[PDB]
RNA sequence: GCUUGAGUCUCGUAGAGGGGGGUAGAAUUCCAGGUGUAGCGGUGAAAUGCGUAGAGAUCUGGAGGAAUACCGGUGGCGAAGGCGGCCCCCUGGACGAAGACUGACGCUCAGGUGCGAAAGCGUGGGGAGCAAACAGGAUUAGAUACCCUGGUAGUCCACGCCGUAAACGAUGUCGACUUGGAGGUUGUGCCCUUGAGGCGUGGCUUCCGGAGCUAACGCGUUAAGUCGACCGCCUGGGGAGUA
């Protein structure tokens, strides 16, 4: 509830997966806003660099892999 | 999903499952394209929940009990 | 018969019926045991009892090749799925890990339209 | 587009100076030059239809501001028709 | 001049020629009056997935600013490379400080 | 381009042009140019041995370079011009010691621009290079089967062969039918469609724009006596047999390929 | 002439706005091979269907097409229809801050012109899944239906035509005015960033309700209140959106 990206600063990046690890959970699936509270620009700034870290195999998008 | 629960276990507890993709997103996709219905249900979805949250607050009467 | 250590027992468990098949690591299969092939026909094949039989007489017929610890790959949804890997554990086996391969698209080619 | 260079180089061609941006002759020539500009996007694609919408909108808005200036002042209408080069 | 980023992935056992490689595109691009920025080269790492299946590729990150006719011609050549594996271009609005 | 023209008679009513207005509209380069004399379906014996041909336009022969020897020079394409033999049109290339050929046009092609064969070509399209330098996936036209024969597949108008997998030495192409074919991974390919690709669409409007093409007329099986044709005599149109050639082999579902010499090139049959 | 309407410029801000190309992954299907064996599939219950010619399950590899799980939200964009993977290229609009400029250039619009879901048509391709039609099996008094097993057009792409929908907040477009509350979303200024705050200010949006209106239901500052400007339309039910 208390948003990591409108804390201090951001523009989300997607090479940095150790905060970017933080927002999937288990199975490589986006973890909604409901649950951990961040703002919704940043959210969608999240889920295109989710899907852009997706691309470059730096996260999975399953667990099927 | 995936599951380990190292050596001395005894019981599976597989909770993800109702966490992640087990029958919700399965029942889901079973049949009915629908195209339509992800507007109208998702609407009265919606509807209901926020006839949820305003009157759950202000339920405040006597009622004798 | 070759004497395979560690298996994978596939559990195909839909609404209609479970298949459990009993493979090894690299995935060739050793034995399988259905819920219409332990009689059972019709309404009874959708049970979690008839699952529970089906994963007894899957233990058999591997039994010529002394499988210890076995691997759980659950697959679909339905009335097997759980209470046969309670069955798997009751036929003398170690668990070593269950997991989900429920094979769920990404919104892929459209389902058919029934049920009315 | 109309870029930042390409928008003051039609300004001080068409008015006082850079300060001077939103005379009528200078957005009539504004216009202009992006409709011009917009004939090569549209002689492919053929079928934007939602930015065909935006090139209506200023070939109308060009259509009415030089027909203010022509009710306005002739003198200044009959410059620009001929220094812009679209009258029959 | 827009800027950009390319971050392609190298087919691992020619990650020899990867020093040749990124000096490879690097003259195409200054040699065409475009300047390089951050050339962090980050190595071989693991992969999250199989691709051909092919695990643990090499990545090279280039974070340029360049021509659209050049930054086009580049991209041409990566398809018809056997040793490039994945690229993409990215969004300008800046130059970045090696993001790790 | 497609125009279909006014009926202002009879005949012209279903006449359907493919007009290019980039061919060459002067007489061709005549030092590649030789007669091209016709036969009338007519062999050694003298006998018909195809029917439905004869007549039609006099027609000379472009010699047409398929092979592309010219390995590692430029090459400027000067003009595209009307071939009568092909259903595609030929562009006349101009090489850059000054020697003129004709290629196929591909698609893209036109008047000015720089094509060149060998193995060092770029995959721009209309480039000639062999396919174990082609990247896999990508689109080839004039396709050799043996090295150095010349070019046999995919070189009519529209045409063109798609290259699927490479498998050592072998490249499996999937040609325009349908066919999964292996050829030689070093034969040669050039890149790209082949132009022309409206020729589909012109429908001819009258029974004369066939008779100058060279088809003759077409009598049907029933309309002969059963002297004739395995079909043909009754009283009325009585057909009552199954159809055959004139010559009684069954068509329409009978297959005819058997050579076994070049089963081995060939992995998926037309379906 | 003037500037409070409208507009132009300079910096930014978000966006499934639009067209063009490319690519990624999961799944379905099919083919090819390995293992393996009598069932699978389906249903309220069955049967048709599939399968000892060895299916289903399982593993590997290949070929294709179409759609983008999670994000995802009475959330966002667009004039409406509508638009969801990521990427690049070419573009439209809206908004905000500070100014500077034009000087009423405006609003509405019969006829006209453009756009316009889906189904349909035309020509050329593509065809995985789904699926009218059609065949078979069931259910039934009947069942040319729902249900089951299959399956053609079609959905797909390029280019034309069609011009219709419960094309619906059943609510024309534009402007001014008239109590509030809780939210969302996107800017922006002040103040302590002083610790995930404190205060103004704009645009868009959802819900609840005050006067007022309404036949009522209800709308209720993105009015169905109080007004103005133009336009479209209505005149008992059928017959008839028909000849």
């Amino acid at each position: 509830f208390c948003r990591f990206t409108a804390e201090g600063v951001q523009e989300i990046d997607y090479k940095d997966i150790a905060t970017l690890k933080n927002y999937i959970t288990e199975s490589g699936k986006i973890v909604p806003s409901r649950i951990t509270g961040t703002r919704a620009k940043y959210q969608r700034q999240l889920a295109r660099a989710i899907k852009r870290a997706r691309y470059l195999s730096l996260l999975p998008y399953t667990d099927r892999h | 999903i995936k599951v380990r629960e190292n050596e001395p276990f005894d019981v599976a507890l597989r909770r993800f499952k109702r966490s992640c993709e087990k029958a919700g997103v399965l029942a889901e996709v079973r049949r009915r394209e629908f195209y339509e219905k992800p507007t109208t249900e998702r609407k009265r979805a919606k509807a209901s929940a926020v006839k949820r949250h305003a009157k759950k607050l202000a339920r405040e009467n006597a009622r004798r009990t | 018969r070759k004497q395979v250590s560690d298996g994978v027992a596939h559990i195909h468990a839909s609404f209609n019926n479970t298949i459990v098949t009993i493979t090894d690591r690299q995935g060739n299969a050793l034995g399988w045991a259905t819920a219409g092939g332990s009689g059972f026909r019709g309404s009874r094949k959708s049970t979690p009892f008839a699952a529970q039989v089906a994963a007894e007489r899957c233990a058999d017929a591997v039994k010529e090749y002394g499988i210890k610890n076995l691997e759980v790959m659950v697959k679909g949804p339905g009335p097997g799925r759980e209470s046969t890997i309670r069955a798997l554990n009751a036929a003398g086996f170690r668990i070593t890990n269950i997991t989900d391969v429920t094979p769920i698209p990404h919104n892929g080619c459209r389902p058919p339209k029934k049920r009315r | 587009s109309l870029s930042t260079e390409a928008t003051a180089k039609i300004v001080s061609e068409f008015g006082r100076d850079a300060n001077d941006t939103g005379s009528t002759e200078v957005q009539v020539a504004l216009l202009t030059a992006q409709i011009n500009h917009l004939q090569g996007h549209f002689a492919e694609h053929k079928k934007d239809h939602h930015s065909r919408r935006g090139l209506l909108r200023m070939v109308s808005q060009r259509r009415k501001l030089l027909d203010y200036l022509k009710r306005k002042d002739v003198a200044r209408y009959t410059q620009l028709i001929e220094r812009l080069g679209l009258r029959r | 001049m827009r800027h950009y980023e390319i971050v392609f992935m190298v087919h691992p056992d020619q990650s020899e020629q990867v020093p040749g490689m990124i000096e490879r595109y690097t003259a195409a691009i200054t040699g065409a009056e475009g300047k390089i920025h951050r050339l962090e080269d980050w190595g071989r790492r693991q992969l999250a997935y199989p691709i051909n299946k092919l695990h643990k590729a090499h990545y090279v990150l280039m974070n340029v600013e360049a021509p659209q006719e050049v930054i086009d011609e580049l991209e041409t050549t990566f398809r018809f490379n056997d040793a490039v594996i994945r690229s993409m271009v990215m969004r300008t609005k800046h130059a970045v400080t090696e993001a790790s | 381009a497609v125009v279909k023209c006014k009926p202002t008679s009879p005949g012209r009513r279903h006449v359907v042009k493919v007009v290019n207005p980039e061919l060459h509209k002067g007489k061709p380069f005549a030092p590649l140019l030789e007669k091209n004399s016709k036969s009338g379906g007519r062999n050694n014996n003298g006998r018909i041995t195809t029917r439905h041909i004869g007549g039609g336009h006099k027609q000379a022969y472009r010699i047409v370079d398929f092979k592309r020897n010219k390995d590692g020079i430029p090459a400027v394409v000067e003009r595209l011009e009307y071939d009568p033999n092909r259903s595609a049109n030929i562009a006349l290339v101009l090489y850059k010691d000054g020697e003129r050929r004709y290629i196929l046009a591909p698609k893209g092609l036109k008047a000015g621009d720089q094509i060149q064969s060998g193995v060092d070509a770029a995959i721009k399209p209309g480039n000639t290079l062999p396919m174990r330098n082609i990247p896999v996936g990508s689109t080839v036209h004039n396709v050799e089967m043996k090295p150095g024969k010349g070019g046999q597949l995919a070189r009519s108008a529209g045409t063109y062969v798609q290259i699927v997998a490479r498998d050592g030495a072998y490249v499996t192409l999937r040609l325009r039918s349908g066919e999964m074919r292996k050829v030689e991974a070093d034969c040669r390919a050039t890149l790209g469609e082949v132009g022309n690709a409206e020729h589909m669409l012109r429908v001819l409007g009258k029974a004369g724009a066939a008779r100058w093409r060279g088809v003759r007329p077409t009598v049907r099986g029933t309309a002969m006596n059963p002297v004739d044709h395995p079909h043909g005599g009754g009283e009325g149109r009585n057909f009552g047999k199954h159809p055959v050639t004139p010559w009684g082999v069954q068509t329409k579902g009978k297959k005819t390929r058997s050579n076994k010499r070049t089963d081995k090139f060939i992995v998926r049959r037309r379906s």
